[PDB]
């Protein structure tokens, strides 16, 4: 399933350029309310997917022993991932944190080899190194890069974790259902202690934007996990890295983001890498 | 994609030496790592560079050549079916019977 | 390949709600220039797809005898399809022509059975009849419905034709490459006789909108033909009919289209049909 | 999904009659059309409604029952292997050997 990687890429790019539009049209909005309402809205979409695909529910497959990996990956990538990424936005810029979140596959390509004993010794390493070189050639820095690598480690380790559970008796739709359930619980716990207001979600326009963003993001995650299931973690993240090309394209087309010559070179480098991987 | 045939197996008295041969047939141009198992890793050579990784239990007693496995100082624990193996792509992870996709039938070696 | 149908649906929905945005932001623009520049831009995307997927070019597979079906379907759906659809827009409304273009699978479900000798006698007929009933329950009329059925016959027969060529030795990417080549030639011939101006295409914003619209439309057509290849013409169009749900959702979310209670009922009917088909 | 067995084949003198039997085993709940071929369409019954479609060459001479095929007025042109068939879903398109997915082995009928 090679096209599922690029499909996850394009759908996460659409989700991200919808999130940018949301956060641009609304000022008072905060990422903790947005992530919480996104997850609460997407849990319904996941229930729909599960009910349509196969039987109503299978909760005997949600064993406590094995799926600790997925819950730890969800609470390690969702809550603290977004928290530290917003910290990086406030620290060193709004677009460098996303660039590091795109250079994330380094930690994944290391872990999948060392921890999961996967065999990617020389095929994918070159494409991923070339993508990494392009992202670093695109660009207090010692702490900004520290927080950025803290985000990247988590977002690259959720993949290695999610390919650990799905090895035996956990389909793509359930291993993601528990992920979203646990991320929603975590964001709920975080909001309750801070008493973050929920008045902004009642807006109809914001609800429409959130449901289209949740649909995009959830199709992205589903295609990405179907890839990981049958394409492993080593390349299934590298193929998905293509979402930066999309994100930049949709930002310079729809949102009216200014175009510079260096971003064209970085996009050419990363598309060259993505083409090299196949 | 590649057919592997092994030769040289048999019965050997402990304290001697033996040589085992592996011949590969087919698309043999893009196979990086060659191997020799008994499914534990006992030997794995790299084609281009020419390095050979061994098992710590036999490191210094068995040797590889380009595939020939020369086993010295035989012990009764070495009675096993030895298998050949190849790897489409490899840099630093030998000796694992999940990396190597091309598998042979193996020949029996019994130490007395 | 059941998800490819729904992916073709969502991507054509994105393409259509981008086309609506284009034609709304620009007044002087005309559908003949838009279709021509779309096809000319998408021919490059198709060459890229073909060069990346397999060998450079295979022109010995473009035999003259068999592929008459694809060229006749392209010139029967592309040029005159869009011409009669714009005629319907000017005649009886901007949104009824699209509703008939969505009720199109009737002629396809008839032809695939009668002409191609396909076996869909009772399984799919009910879902497609329910979708048809929903679209007619959503809504000089004798000539408007005549032109609308003239559009629907063509757009439903391109599918039966495109499943005729791909039976033997014509992959998804080539059977569509010739389609776009011939539609571009046809629109070129049409424009040349009318001397339609090309000054509007030089705009950078319009070029960006056209390249994203062409990318969306082309991923849609590619997934749709991958479906047809391995899911036939009888259901591969019914599954794609879901694009009306999307189109309405993205119109009421992004473009700010007013929401009425009848459209919710029609969307519920058609999503019920799409769920019944699987 | 469904195994089909045919019985009753043999040699028959022209001008007589014969009966052929088909037994289906397995998931036999959702099969709409039953059939009888020799791969031309010779007979096809609908289970629920109970209608039987035939070939114009034999319409009125062969009859179907629920599967039993009673063939009357035999001619030497009827020497063939007769096959059974079933259809997962069917309304009005019988007699085609591409609609029917479940296929039997067939028995030989020779008219003299
Ligand atoms: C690509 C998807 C990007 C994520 C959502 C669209 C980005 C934001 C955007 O494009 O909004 C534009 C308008 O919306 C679009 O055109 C969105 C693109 C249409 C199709 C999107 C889905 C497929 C792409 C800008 O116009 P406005 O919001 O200032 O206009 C105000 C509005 O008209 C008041 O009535």
């Amino acid at each position: 399933g090679v096209p599922f990687g690029l499909l996850s890429g394009i759908f996460w790019g659409l989700g991200l350029t919808v999130s940018a539009y949301i956060f641009s049209i609304f000022t008072d909005l905060s990422p903790f309310v947005v992530a919480a309402t996104h997850d609460f809205l997407s849990i319904f979409i996941l229930l729909a997917f599960l009910l349509v695909k196969e039987g109503k529910v299978r909760l005997s497959i949600f064993l406590n022993i094995r799926n600790v990996s997925v819950i730890i990956g969800a609470l390690l990538a969702g809550p603290i991932g977004m928290q530290a990424n917003l910290y990086a936005v406030k620290y060193i810029g709004s677009s460098l944190a996303s660039s590091v979140s795109a250079i994330y596959p380094a930690i994944s390509v290391l872990l999948a080899f060392f921890f999961l004993k996967h065999k990617i010794s020389k095929n994918t390493v070159f494409g991923i190194v070339l993508i990494i070189g392009g992202i670093i050639a695109q660009t207090s820095f010692y702490i900004g890069i520290l927080c950025a690598l803290v985000c990247a480690i988590a977002w690259g380790s959720e993949s290695v974790l999610s390919s650990f559970a799905m090895e035996s008796e956990l389909s793509e739709i359930e291993a993601l259902l528990i992920r979203q359930v646990t991320s929603f619980l975590s964001y709920l716990v975080i909001v309750l202690f801070s008493h973050q207001s929920f008045t902004a979600v009642a807006n109809g326009q914001l609800l429409g934007l959130m449901i289209v963003f949740a649909a995009f993001d959830m199709i992205s995650y589903l295609a990405y996990y179907i890839a990981i299931n049958r394409l492993q973690p080593a390349k299934a993240t590298g193929l998905n890295v293509s979402y930066v090309v999309w994100t930049v394209l949709f930002a310079v087309v729809f949102l009216g983001a200014p175009l510079d010559m260096l971003t064209i070179m970085t996009s050419l480098v990363v598309i060259a890498g993505v083409y090299i991987i196949i | 994609q590649v057919q592997l045939v092994e030769s040289g197996g048999g019965s050997v008295q402990a304290g001697g030496s033996l040589r085992l041969s592996c011949a590969a047939s087919g698309t043999i141009h893009a196979i990086g790592y060659l191997g020799w198992f008994r499914r534990e890793g006992v030997a794995a050579l790299t084609t281009y560079d020419g390095w050979t990784y061994y098992a710590d239990s036999v490191k210094g007693r068995f040797t590889v050549s380009l595939v020939y496995l020369q086993m010295n100082s035989l012990k009764p624990e070495d009675t096993a079916l030895y298998y050949c193996a190849a790897a489409d792509d490899g840099w630093m992870f030998p000796l694992y019977h999940n990396h190597y996709e091309y598998w042979g039938q193996g020949t029996q070696v019994t130490v007395s």
